[PDB]
Order: structure tokens, then C-alpha cells, then sequence
């Protein structure tokens, strides 16, 4: 979770 | 009324140049889209949206009067960042990192802006 | 309801310590009273409401369990403040300032927690 936004997953990984 | 000043010229040929080439810069390249990206409440939280993608755009366009004003849209940039995500996340972590640099460069900038 | 943990005397002895002392922290030590204030649409707009002073006292308190629980309390505090105000208002100018501390020492906290 903590890479979430970043995926798309950096944001919401 | 835009101008041409030397710690323009250092914004963008030092500045933005360095913070463009670091690993992770690339979060930061264009606006934040929210639909696409799934962001509950981004344009809610953030009113003054900024990128780095749009300010290298004002900086080649000669959009600024002092470079004060392109610092107060780099502080944009990394602040809602800060603001949005939550306290531990990658990308925080990530702007903190490039507002690092961001400072050094500022630092080592000419300390008087003349108009060229 | 709660517990001792490293993570929460380090919230309680640096950060809030920290930003208590700040030059732009007194708008945040009390609730938002939206009657005193003259704040009509406050709690239509916000739904989860967050001081410092708050927060204070339930470290104080031992009200917390976790230190992720206070940074929250912290960051739901931020965000209330842009979600309800206009960017250039001083007290969001005055939120970022505290908001940049409080990253900074986040990120300087102990990483494993630990009840003591």
C-alpha cells in the first residue's frame, strides 16, 4: 500500500 | 509580464535540468491525473495544482518575472504532494528526496537577480 | 484503549513538542468552533474533525495504541484545513509550514514499533 500511488502502484501498491 | 533574469536562466538550465534527470522525478513530469489514476478527493485537497512538465513549460516560454516565482511553484509542486498522499508513502519520500536537491541547487544559485 | 510504544513518546516528546513551540501552530490548538467563529458550512464540509490540541491530550491520555493512529490524526488535521479553506489563505500557508515539520521528523522516527 504504501508504493499505491507510485504503482499506479506508486499511488496504491 | 514575463522576463529573462541570470537565476531564471539558473532554474531552468540548473534547477529543473538536475531535478529532470534524478530517478525519481518521473511522478512529478506532467499533472497529476486524478480519474485516470484513481484518486479519491485529489482535486478536493488540491486546489493549485503544479508539475514539473508545466513549470520547464513557463521557464522555456519565459513566463516568470523572477525566479521567486518559479521557487513558489516548485514549493507547490512537493507541498501537495506532502499534502495529499498519507505520511509514509513511497512518494513522499521520493519529494523529499528531490526537494533536497531542489534546496541545494537554490542554494548555490546567484544570490542577486539582474535582468539580462 | 491504548499503550506506551517508542513511536508515541517520540510523537508526543519531538513532534508535538516541536510544533506546539511553532510560530504558526496556534490556530490549530483548539477544536474548530464553527459557532464562535462564524463558520457556517465548517461541518457540512468536514466530517472528521482534528486539532492539535486533541492530539495532545490523548498522548497524554495514553489514548492511543499506535503511533500510525497520531500521524493520522495529524494528517486528517492538514487535509481538513486545504479541504475547507482557499490555497491562498495564510492559515494553509501556515498548515504547509507545520505540515513540512511535522514530514521532516516523521521521518526521522524510530522505524520498528515497540511498546514500552
Amino acid at each position: 500500500q504504501r508504493s499505491l500511488k507510485l504503482l499506479k502502484h506508486l499511488y496504491h501498491g | 509580464p514575463g522576463r529573462k533574469t541570470n537565476q531564471l536562466q539558473y532554474m531552468q538550465n540548473v534547477v529543473v535540468k538536475t531535478l529532470w534527470k534524478h530517478q525519481f522525478a518521473w511522478p512529478f513530469y506532467q499533472p497529476v491525473d486524478a480519474i485516470k489514476l484513481n484518486l479519491p478527493d485529489y482535486h478536493k485537497i488540491i486546489k493549485n495544482p503544479m508539475d514539473m512538465g508545466t513549470i520547464k513549460k513557463r521557464l522555456e516560454n519565459n513566463y516568470y518575472w523572477s525566479a521567486s516565482e518559479c521557487m513558489q511553484d516548485f514549493n507547490t509542486m512537493f507541498t501537495n504532494c506532502y499534502i495529499y498522499n498519507k505520511p509514509t508513502d513511497d512518494i513522499v519520500l521520493m519529494a523529499q528526496a528531490l526537494e533536497k536537491i531542489f534546496l541545494q541547487k537554490v542554494a548555490q544559485m546567484p544570490q542577486e537577480e539582474v535582468e539580462l
